């Protein structure tokens, strides 16, 4: 029955990390007294833990932005080649956002061209699609929320060729269609372009915040 | 206001990962912004990272077990110091209410028939049981439907014979 | 930036017991998390032990758990390996490896700092 305590604590740790925070620690022992034949077991902790702090920033990647917009399908020093047989390109850029403090530069490549035709203000016939698959309830958690579905006047796109083979070094193109096209089709109910309609969802549930929730 | 620093944002469950412990402001422990932060055990831990939406949950359960109903899932607005997409503050959700239909028709019930004629009493000595069955089909249920109560009763019977 | 010394390895008997020690630089010992790694002839370097900078913290390989442990001493700068039932399988190049940990008591399994090795070899 000898009752053990802690000795002298050891030397405190540094600060681990350049940035932001760390851990620090101190170690200490049972060896100054030791419990013999039984007795407790120090009474506490053989280890303190302690936060450090650098009061630096961190380095952060960038990250890319979403692409912006497609370049016209048109071709430099020249026209249009709206309505016509003629593949032409169109490019699209991204932007690298969020980097700091010497953090890795956005990996990739920040243009984007593809092969294209121009159907840009071009009147084609059209025929009416079927009913779309119902879209959400809108407003989620407001007063009465609607469905709401619809037939669209879909413009026939022409048969034209959907590989372009050039020479050069005989690089064969993906075309595919650009534009907002005008198209002609029969009136339906009083609407030429979009005859949509809407439902109203049925048993809507209240929307209880999941913080809320939890406590 | 000093803050509980944790080492680890795990994002598929929005928990606190890894505790380096407290009694430490939110700007030192978010310079690194792998980090997260919380105050106390009450929960919602934040992570440093610049705030990004999370990923959407899982749909609720269907609002009625029946014919066109209601199902939401929710998304959590998570960061630190700045702002989603949509002038939303870190903390803050955003909803879709979707039509769902776990079946089609809900039980309606059925009435009861006239009674069947009494069944011989089940022993022909002392005593036994006389059962009495109908049907439920005056009407028929329709889906799940099913008539209330029940569809045999059960008496006694006294044959007066010695065994 | 740290450096790393492994000792005490040898030619040991099928069952017999053999302790390395793994000695670290002096001013920066308590920052990093430490372990044991091994490499056999033809076969990958493999996770044997780990211990975290407070030495309370530990984790282990299933091949050594129960017959290898991982101690850490804070006062002189030391990591050690006891280990025990030794097997013709545990013949490898044991290497000591510094990792920087933010907290004290995490263990790791991927370290940037490592010593020359020391030589095991058990025969059976
Ligand atoms: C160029 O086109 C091919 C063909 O695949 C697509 O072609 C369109 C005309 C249309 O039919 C579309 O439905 C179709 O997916 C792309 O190659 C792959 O093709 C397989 C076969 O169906 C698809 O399942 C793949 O999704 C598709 N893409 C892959 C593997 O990335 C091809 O990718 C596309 N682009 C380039 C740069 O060549
Ligand atoms: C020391 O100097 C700072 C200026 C940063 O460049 C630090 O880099 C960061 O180091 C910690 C671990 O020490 C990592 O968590 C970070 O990912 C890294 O950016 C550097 O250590
Ligand atoms: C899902 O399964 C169905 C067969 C019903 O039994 C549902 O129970 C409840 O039925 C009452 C009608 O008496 C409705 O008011 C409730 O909306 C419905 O929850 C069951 O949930
Ligand atoms: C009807 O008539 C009675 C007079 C008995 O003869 C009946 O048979 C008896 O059935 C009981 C069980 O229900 C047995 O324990 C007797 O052994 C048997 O005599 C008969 O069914
Ligand atoms: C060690 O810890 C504290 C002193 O730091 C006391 O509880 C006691 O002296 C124990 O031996
Ligand atoms: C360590 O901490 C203090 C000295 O700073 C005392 O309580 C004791 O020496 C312990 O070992
Ligand atoms: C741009 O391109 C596509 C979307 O059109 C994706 O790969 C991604 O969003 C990128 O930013
Ligand atoms: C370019 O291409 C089409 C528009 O024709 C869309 O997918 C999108 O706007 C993209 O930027
Ligand atoms: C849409 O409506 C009918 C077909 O339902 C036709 O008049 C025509 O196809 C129009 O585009
Ligand atoms: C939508 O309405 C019905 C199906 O619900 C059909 O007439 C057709 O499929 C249309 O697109
Ligand atoms: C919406 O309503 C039902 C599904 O809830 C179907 O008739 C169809 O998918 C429509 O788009
Ligand atoms: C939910 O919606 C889509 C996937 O359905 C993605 O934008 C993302 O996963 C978001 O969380
Ligand atoms: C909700 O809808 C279905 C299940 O009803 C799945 O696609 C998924 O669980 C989603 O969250
Ligand atoms: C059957 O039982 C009685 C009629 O016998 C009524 O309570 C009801 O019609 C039920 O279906
Ligand atoms: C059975 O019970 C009585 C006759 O015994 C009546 O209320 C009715 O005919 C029912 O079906
Ligand atoms: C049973 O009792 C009598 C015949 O013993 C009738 O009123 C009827 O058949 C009932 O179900």
């Amino acid at each position: 029955g000898v009752a053990g305590g802690w000795g002298p604590w050891g030397p405190v740790s540094p600060c681990p990390v350049t940035c932001g925070l760390g851990q620090t620690m101190e170690q200490r022992t049972c060896n100054h007294p030791v419990p013999q034949h039984g007795g407790p077991f120090c009474a506490g902790d053989a280890t303190r833990t302690h936060i450090c702090n650098t009061a630096v920033p961190c380095p952060v990647d960038g990250e890319w932005d979403s692409w912006g917009e497609w370049s016209p399908c048109i071709r430099r020093n020249m026209k249009s080649i709206s309505c016509q047989e003629i593949p032409g390109q169109q490019s699209r850029g991204r932007t690298c956002r969020g980097r700091k403090f010497d953090g890795h530069r956005c990996a990739g490549q920040q243009q984007d061209i593809r092969h294209c035709y121009s159907i840009q203000h071009c009147p084609l016939k059209g025929s009416w699609s079927e009913w779309s698959t119902w879209g959400l309830c809108m407003p989620p958690c407001g007063p009465n929320p609607t469905r709401a579905r619809q037939r669209l006047c879909t413009p026939l796109l022409p048969k034209y060729p959907p590989t372009v083979s050039m020479v050069e070094g005989q690089g064969e193109k993906n075309v595919t269609f650009w534009g907002r096209p005008l198209p002609r089709c029969e009136e339906l109910q009083g609407q030429k372009l979009v005859v949509e309609e809407k439902r109203p969802c049925l048993h809507v549930p209240a929307c209880k915040d999941p913080e809320e929730e939890e406590l | 206001d000093p803050v509980l620093c944790f080492t680890q944002y795990e994002e598929s469950s929005g928990k606190c990962k890894g505790l380096l412990g407290g009694g430490v402001s939110v700007e030192d422990c978010c310079l690194n912004t792998a980090f997260a932060y919380q105050k106390r055990s009450g929960g919602l831990c934040q992570p440093c990272r610049s705030p990004r939406w999370s990923l959407w949950s899982t749909w609720a359960p269907c609002s009625v077990t029946c014919s066109e109903g209601s199902q939401l899932r929710y998304r959590r607005c998570v960061g630190w110091n700045g702002q989603c997409s949509g002038k939303v503050a870190p903390g803050t959700l955003e909803w879709q209410l979707q039509a769902c239909e776990d079946q089609q028709c809900c039980p309606e019930m059925g009435g009861w028939s006239g009674w069947g004629p009494w069944e011989p009493c089940s022993v022909t000595c002392s005593k036994g049981t006389r059962t009495r069955r109908r049907a439920c089909n005056h009407p028929a249920p329709k889906c799940g439907g099913h008539c209330p109560g029940q569809a045999q009763e059960s008496e006694a019977c006294d044959t007066q014979q010695v065994c | 930036q740290v450096q790393l010394v492994e000792s005490g390895g040898g030619l040991v008997q099928a069952g017999g017991s053999l302790r390395l020690s793994c000695a670290a630089s002096e001013r920066t010992f308590t920052i990093y998390a430490m372990g044991w790694f091994r490499q056999a002839p033809g076969k990958e370097r493999e996770f044997v032990a780990a211990i975290s900078r407070s030495g309370e913290n530990t984790d282990y390989a299933d091949s050594v758990k129960g017959r290898f442990t991982i101690s850490r001493d804070n006062n002189k700068n030391t990591i050690s390996l006891q280990m025990n039932s030794l097997k013709p399988e545990d013949t490898a190049v044991y290497y000591c490896a510094a990792g920087r940990a933010i907290l004290v008591h995490t263990t790791k399994k991927e370290y940037d700092h490592w010593g020359q090795g020391t030589q095991v070899t058990v025969s059976s």
